DNA sequence: GGTAAGC
RNA sequence: CCCCC
DNA sequence: GCTTACCTGGTG
């Protein structure tokens, strides 16, 4: 399910780790080196060049050319190239970390500015909640503005025991925009903080000190919250909306990381030429700009990295953000194949839990079925009557992997079916099939019922379901889903069937009853007053299936 | 049991911690005037032993993380004097079941 | 592909994969203290050819066996023995079996079971490793030194006089072919 | 060298087989997909011991497939050569370049000059030889060699010998 | 059709976890992937047809596993990848709890 | 006290409206509310704070922001919730989900 | 909110209640471990009324000719008079109704009886008669020992929790206490001769139908318990109004009420609207 | 960790949710050619094959109930009791 | 444009 | 947008 | 005790 026979075991992901990516991970996993902002055009040749949008890091023009891997669109993954930071730039997501850490390291000798020499500290480091000690550490260390060479020993006071020298004093960091402003102490020593003096000092953090902060030594290290080598992702990530041959858009993130190239470039000429030192300090502040503004172009600090159109620039964390957003949008929630919708009318002719199913939509929708001894004959005539009468079929799998298009195939009036194969069939009178109506507020919301094909244009239902659905024939749309399993479908069929929703457990009572015509009628039939005379009686008796035949 | 009547000055509440094995509780008159575990709303708290403990643990088969916990500061478990680590049998009336036992770790 | 019984430790720290020797550096996967399917921890199984050849000569020959019971509802002779069994029990394909056991009826130096079982009794005294006790078996020794030169890893292990005597008598079991 | 060792494969069954032949058809893959193999991890896995007593444990049966996974738990003879490790062999092949020898199920190669100088390659001789003021090498002569390194080869252990230093040789 | 999220809950409370998986992986966008046994990245450059497994920079070719996962997800991680975070998907579990 | 009074208040809420929900709906919600010591709110400061895995709370409300955190802390997921299956295309342990089922040779032969 | 924040609790093997992390929320589902589909509105009898219309309801003495069962209602009633061996079991029988009378009136304060309850013993009964044909006007073939005794062997299979230990033992007749005291209040000797008039057939019949249905009533392992809740409480939610105003017209009598009372109550909010003591 | 037999003890009954799963997977496994334990006396459809099997107790699976903890109780389709 | 948990 | 309980 | 940073129903 991915396409093609693999030879590697198949698993299920039994455990997520997070972690942030080395600099040198970052180098170690990539195909390509990236450094055009230029995407394209081999000069003018329509052709991918050896620089942004890949040699190599996937493909495009749906000819399977993905360096050696060669496997072409559906099947390979991208592949993930990089970019070499001219000067280390702070993530966007973590320059509010970054200004706690510096506010519980000494920012010359890297260490920590509390320890097991005092007693609300050693409160601290006992925390076992990573989150909740970083927190507790941080608002003790804050306000320590020195780096303690001696410190009174745990027996007397009077006395002090050398802790890590250094003894140096520590600024008041305050965040000015994509910055970190510090000051010392006549009138403070007031400097921004660099960001390779920040990596630095990171690098030079203990072990010990970085894991009593809620860092790991393994997974991240706080020193990678810096960016250093820019993970480049492959044209899936980033498609190129082809408006065939010759004509091509790319994606924001293709725009947005040419900007990236482009002011790295800029910076990386000026550092090894003639740097004038005060013009070097804007192409390193531009570069910070885009590499935090396309992970995030929604930062407090105003300018909204915007596209030569006026529009804003989709940054990544933007793709992500819930109701349309990657997780929300379309994890929690999926637009799906075997669907249908329409109408919705009211039948007393169907049994509590059938639904009646136009023939368009039975004739569309199609339950795979796999070629048994048991169905192999019925099948067979399905195949035959083809994708256009109702008991009908539109396709053929065979154990050889491809499907035969019942309404093209050349051999469509021959195929001489197989155990194993699979028949795509049209969904059949007694399928179970999940039916619902939005908003779907309760578990009584979506309910299985059994297929009934009928004519016209609109899904049927029997008005006693009507209540748990919060439905009405007015207008309203009801939705149709086709289970593609033999054992979806007795999920279905054994825990979601309409008969089974009959009590809900929300209000311990049943949520289903008699109404409308037959619960006026129901009244009037049974007062003292109504008789009924033999002809009618007949009748009255022949409409109930179940009858015993007794008058 | 320290009962002091308005504030203990806090160059007296450092002693407090200074004497273990022996635990010091400091309580004020005004909380003691009522007392809380009497309430409608209150149900009988049971201090659990080590052994009593282990057990229920070991038939739930449980860490000491998944059980339900109450503060250390809880008026109830301020009441029992209860220690961390400490589990409280919770006996409450039911309009379910008759009666139900719930269990809160002190942390 | 096939694990094994050693349990994964290492979370990501890359691969400080470390060389294997006669320092008696055999993979992880060929320690000496090994874990068997019962859960125990057991110890590394070297065989000498010999102890190796009878190992798979007993193991196919249960296996025809079972395949018959299942079936209801002197080394030029050895040799062509030994490609009938295999043509009976192996896959035919496997022919990494059929050149090991062309080999191992070739160049085992004991034939029998008795005289195995003394070898391996004779060398379990000495308390080396399983390897050094393997190729004490396999490779035939007339000095301490050839021994001690073949086999690095016995250097200050043994005796110079107490591996002559075990090799005096590995020599007197050698099987007379 | 030359071990047993404690192993275990997982393999994945069809709910054809689901009968009762069915540990019959699991022991028959087991054979198949490792018996004969060869990795760089385990070296040649030669011979599944204990065919009468191979584990097959639970299988559980897969989501939206139908199929049942077992770990079929097993113990077989191995074979995974070394760095250091005197093997004794014969050789098979003979070369200006020089000659391999067949140690078990595998090859191990020895270059000209990871051959005492006096040896001297003879185009001349039936089969091609390799000649000295006492000895010669040709195919089908048993020699004793010393690994100088080995290479793991997708379904096969290669190795490059040595016969120059002391013991080693002619046998 | 959207299946969405409020119908998603409706599964759960039904118990329905098969018909679920189904509907959000193959009624709508399963894929597969390969995985490295060593960092959980969907680094592998698995070449098919000539069984050629790797992931270079853990130098693998062999600790490699196959697995099926929602084309989105599968562009949810390569997204926060992009945003140097690693969400290393593991097929055993190291915490035992 | 605190439970029982958050429980009369929650059924208050829903019974002036003339509304009823079974007890155990309503127990369970002002349950979940409590057992962490004190009163925790069914929202993103609340619940979703929690020492509940990674995946699972990114799909409310703090998305990106809970993701950066869970990298930096190098959270570990071990995808026992229905959010994270839900994510990763496989069988929930929810109702079918809640067991395995294995087949015994030992049976099997047995019925032949 | 309440879906997102309920989603991962589901019911264990152990009937337990548990989230993602494994953490108890309920030791047993809704207290008593019974799924609420299950669940009817009955009338604890006990609970309400005289202690004399109690006592006449309930109470049988055998050592006095005014308060034994009439001969009439059972075979055994001519014999069973001054019968000092079966008047100490009817003792405890009586004693345990009181007993059970006492403790209701603790859990319900305002004396309400009417709990929604597994398995209706109303209907049980009621076919029970339709089906046997009971003559209500013919003496029964039950013995007290078969009432008294049947009751009591009935209990012991009322099974929610199984563990051969203590901590599941008395968990186990915990979560039964209240279906039992309906029971109890309904199987007295008393009432089923007097009352239902049952023969031994017929009330054999009744105890093995209360079994069953009892067990079939027990939650099962697997319910996703948690959406459930979220979902049963946010369809009304869904109902109530913002404003309402049913006190406009009366300032210095003001209510929060509606949606922005359970705003405030889900929020935890500080800052409530009404804040009020009332003071008994 | 598997908790013996002798010391089991999760419900005899089978959970809604197993019947489910149980006659799903092997209708599944009807439907894939598996061989079936029953006489199909006329009987076509895997699931109505399946629910014959459950009657006649001749399905060969095992349900494997977790505990919370990771430990379990297996228990055969043979002597868990369909009642519903 | 509403609430709270940051500085 | 323009439609919905 | 003020400013920030998160959020705001469902389909089509
Ligand atoms: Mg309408
Ligand atoms: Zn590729
Ligand atoms: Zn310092
Ligand atoms: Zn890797």
């Amino acid at each position: 399910v991915g396409q093609q026979y693999s030879s590697a075991p198949l698993r299920t992901v039994k455990e997520v780790q997070f972690g942030l990516f080395s600099p040198e991970e970052v180098r170690a996993i990539s195909v390509a080196k990236i450094r055009f902002p230029e995407t394209m055009d081999e000069t003018q040749t329509r052709a991918k060049i050896g620089g942004l949008n890949d040699p190599r890091l996937g493909s495009i023009d749906r000819n399977l050319k993905c360096q050696t891997c060669q496997e072409g669109m559906n099947e390979c993954p991208g592949h993930f190239g990089h970019i070499d930071l001219a000067k280390p730039v702070f993530h966007v997501g973590f320059i509010a970390k970054i200004k706690k850490v510096c506010e519980c390291v000494c920012m010359h000798c890297g260490k920590l500015l509390l320890d097991e020499h005092n007693e609300l500290m050693r409160q601290a480091l006992a925390i076992k909640d990573s989150k909740k000690r970083f927190a507790a550490i941080w608002t003790l260390c804050k306000t320590k503005m020195v780096c303690e060479t001696d410190v009174p020993s745990e027996d007397d006071p009077t006395q002090l025991v050398s802790r890590g020298g250094c003894g140096n004093t520590q600024p008041t960091i305050r965040k000015d925009g994509l910055k970190l402003v510090g000051s010392w102490k006549d009138e403070p020593e007031l400097r921004v903080l660099s960001t390779e003096e920040i990596l630095n000092i990171f690098k030079h953090i203990s072990v010990k000190d970085f894991t009593s902060l809620g860092f790991n030594e393994v997974f991240s290290r706080p020193e990678w919250m810096i960016l250093t080598c820019l993970p480049v992702p492959p044209p899936p990530v980033r498609p190129s909306i082809s408006f065939n041959e010759s004509q091509r858009g790319e994606d924001d993130l293709t725009f947005k990381l040419a900007d990236i190239l482009k002011a790295n470039i800029s910076l990386e000429t000026l550092e090894h030429n003639g740097a004038p030192h005060h013009a070097i300090e804007e192409a390193e502040s531009l570069l910070q700009f885009h590499v935090a503004t396309y992970m995030d172009n929604d930062i407090a600090g105003q300018p909204q990295a915007l596209q030569k159109s006026g529009r804003p620039v989709k940054s990544i964390r933007a793709r992500l953000k819930g109701k349309e957003g990657r997780i929300r949008g379309n994890l929690m929630g999926k637009r799906v194949d075997f669907s249908a919708r329409t109408v919705i009318s009211g039948d007393p002719n169907l049994e509590l839990d059938q639904v009646g199913v136009p023939k368009s939509i039975a004739k569309t929708l199609t339950y795979p079925e796999v070629v048994t001894p048991y169905n192999i004959d019925r099948l067979t005539q399905l195949v035959r009557n083809g994708p256009n009468e109702h008991p009908g079929a539109k396709y053929v799998i065979r154990d050889s992997g491809d499907r035969i298009d019942l309404r093209y195939s050349k051999r469509a009036g021959d195929i001489q079916l197989q155990y194993g194969w699979k028949v795509e069939r049209h969904i059949m009178d007694n399928d179970p099939v999940l039916f619902n109506r939005q908003p779907s507020l309760h578990k009584m919301s979506m309910m299985a019922h059994r297929v009934k094909v009928i004519p016209y244009s609109t899904f049927r239902l029997n008005l006693s379901v009507t209540s748990p659905y919060n439905a009405d024939f007015d207008g309203d749309e009801m939705n149709l889903h086709v289970p593609q399993s033999e054992e979806t479908r007795a999920e279905l069929s054994q825990l979601c069937a309409v008969p089974l929703q009959i009590v809900s457990p929300q209000s311990n009572k049943p949520c289903m009853g008699i109404v409308q015509d037959t619960l006026c009628g129901i009244r009037k039939l049974t007062l003292r007053d109504t008789f009924i005379e033999l002809d009618q009686v007949l009748n009255m008796l022949y409409w109930v299936p179940d009858w015993d035949g007794v008058i | 049991i320290f009962v002091y009547q308005n504030n203990i000055t806090p160059s007296a509440m450092k002693l407090v911690p200074s004497i273990p094995p022996a635990t010091i509780e400091t309580f004020n008159e005004a909380a003691l005037v009522v007392n809380i575990t009497h309430h409608e709303l209150v149900p009988k708290h049971i201090r659990l032993s080590s052994d009593e403990k282990r057990e229920l643990l070991k038939r739930y088969r449980l860490k000491e993380s998944q059980l339900p916990r109450i503060q250390r500061a809880d008026p109830v478990a301020l009441y029992l004097g209860l220690k961390r680590g400490e589990v409280v049998k919770i006996i409450r009336k039911s309009e379910t079941s008759g009666r139900y036992a719930s269990y809160r770790i002190c942390m | 592909s096939t694990s094994t019984f050693q349990t994964r430790r290492r979370r990501l720290k890359k691969v400080e994969e470390e060389e294997n020797a006669a320092t008696l550096q055999l993979g992880q996967e060929f320690q000496l203290k090994q874990i068997n399917h019962q859960g125990e921890e057991e110890e590394l199984i070297a065989l000498n050819l010999s102890e190796a050849r009878l190992v798979i000569k007993e193991a196919l020959v249960e296996r025809r066996r079972a395949f018959k019971r299942s079936q209801k509802k002197t080394r030029e002779k050895e040799l062509e023995s030994i490609d009938v069994l295999l043509e009976q029990t192996t896959g035919g394909n496997n022919k990494d079996l059929k050149n090991t056991m062309q080999y191992l009826t070739n160049f085992s130096r004991f034939r029998d079971q008795e005289t195995v079982g003394a070898v391996i009794q004779l060398l379990k005294s000495t308390g080396l490793h399983p390897f050094e006790v393997a190729q004490l078996g396999s490779l035939a020794c007339d000095t301490a030194d050839e021994a001690k030169t073949l086999i690095p890893s016995l250097n200050n292990k043994i005796s110079d006089d107490e591996l002559e005597r075990i090799l005096k008598e590995l020599s007197n079991l050698e099987t007379l072919y | 060298m030359f071990f047993i060792k404690d192993l275990s494969l997982n393999i994945t069954l069809h709910p054809s087989f689901f009968g009762p032949r069915m540990k019959q058809y699991l022991k028959t893959k087991l054979l198949e997909e490792v018996e004969g193999s060869c990795t760089g991890k385990f070296g040649y896995i030669l011979c599944v011991l204990d065919y009468d007593n191979i584990d097959i444990q639970r299988g559980r049966i897969l989501p939206t497939d139908g199929s049942a996974e077992f770990n079929v738990k097993y113990r077989a003879v191995v074979f995974k050569p070394f760095k250091g490790e005197v093997v004794d062999g014969t050789v098979v092949s003979c070369s200006q370049h020089g000659f391999e020898v067949q140690v078990g199920p595998m090859k191990v190669f020895v270059t000209k000059h990871l051959m005492p100088q006096d040896l001297t390659f003879n185009a001349g001789s039936n089969p091609p030889s390799y000649q000295s003021s006492e000895d010669v090498i040709t195919i089908k002569s048993r020699i004793r060699v010393k690994i100088e390194g080995c290479i793991s080869q997708v379904s096969s252990i290669h190795a490059i010998g040595s016969i120059k230093e002391d013991y080693l040789g002619a046998i | 059709l959207r299946f969405g999220e409020m119908e998603r809950d409706c599964m759960i409370a039904h118990g329905a976890a098969s018909f679920l998986k189904e509907r959000l992986m193959e009624a709508s966008d399963a894929f597969r992937v390969h995985i490295c046994g060593i960092c959980g990245l969907m680094t592998v450059i698995a070449k098919l047809n000539h069984n050629q497994f790797e992931c270079k920079g853990c130098d693998n070719k062999i600790d490699i596993y196959q697995i099926h996962i929602p084309y989105a997800a599968k562009l949810l991680f390569q997204e926060l990848m992009a945003m140097n975070i690693t969400p290393r998907l593991y097929t055993d579990r190291s915490r035992d709890f | 006290a605190g439970r029982a009074a958050l429980y009369k208040e929650v059924y208050n809420v829903i019974a002036s409206d003339g509304s009823y929900v079974n007890y155990r709906h309503m127990a369970l919600l002002v349950d979940v509310m409590t057992t962490q010591g004190g009163l925790t709110s069914v929202t993103r400061h609340g619940f979703n704070r929690s020492n509940t895995g990674a995946l699972m709370r990114c799909s409310f409300e703090e998305t990106v922001e809970i993701l950066f955190e869970a990298g930096a802390s190098a959270e570990l997921d071990d995808c026992r919730g229905v959010s994270e299956n839900v994510i990763l295309g496989q069988m929930a342990p929810i109702g079918t989900g809640a067991f395995d089922v294995m087949i015994d040779e030992e049976s099997l032969v047995k019925y032949m | 909110r309440l879906v997102k924040a309920l989603e991962d609790i589901m019911v264990h093997y152990d009937n337990t209640t548990r989230n993602s992390l494994g953490n108890v929320i309920q030791f047993i589902y809704g207290e008593d471990g019974m799924d609420a589909a299950h669940i009817e509105k009955q009338s604890l009898d006990t609970i309400g009324g005289s202690d004399a219309a109690f006592e006449k309801r309930y109470r049988v003495d055998l050592l006095n000719t005014d308060h034994t069962l009439d001969p009439s209602l059972l075979e055994s009633g001519s014999e069973i008079l001054g019968d000092l061996k079966l008047q100490v079991l009817l003792d405890e029988e009586y004693k345990q109704l009181v007993k059970d009378r006492k403790f209701l009136r603790e859990v319900f304060v305002d004396g309400e009886a009417n709990w929604p309850l597994p398995v209706n013993i109303r209907r049980i009964i009621q076919n029970a008669q339709q089906t046997f044909h009971i003559d209500h006007t013919k003496p029964s073939d039950l013995t007290i020992k078969d009432i008294v005794l049947g009751v009591k062997d009935l209990q012991e299979n009322l099974l929610v929790l199984r563990g051969k230990n203590e901590i599941i033992q008395n968990a186990q007749r915990d979560a039964v206490t209240l279906f039992c005291c309906l029971l109890r209040s309904r199987l007295a000797t008393r009432r089923v001769l007097q009352e239902y008039r049952l023969t031994k057939q017929a009330f054999d019949w009744v105890l093995s139908n209360i079994e069953a249905q009892f067990l079939r009533s027990v939650v099962h392992p697997g319910e996703m318990v948690g959406v459930l809740a979220a979902q049963s409480i946010g369809e009304p939610a869904t109902q109530m109004t913002l404003n309402t105003f049913h006190f406009a017209g009366v300032a210095s009598k003001k209510v929060t009420s509606g949606v922005p009372r359970l705003k405030e109550i889900l929020n935890v909010a500080k800052n409530m609207k009404t804040p009020s003591l009332t003071v008994y | 960790k598997a908790i013996p037999k002798d010391q089991r003890a999760t419900t005899p009954y089978m959970t809604k949710y197993e019947r489910a799963r149980i006659l799903g997977t092997r209708a599944l496994q009807i439907s894939m050619n598996a061989p079936v334990f029953v006489d199909l006396e006329g009987e076509t459809d895997p699931l109505r094959i399946a629910m014959k099997e459950l009657a006649e107790k001749k399905i060969p699976l095992v349900i494997r109930r977790y505990l919370p903890d990771g430990s379990f109780e297996d228990w055969s389709v043979e002597e868990l009791i369909v009642d519903l």
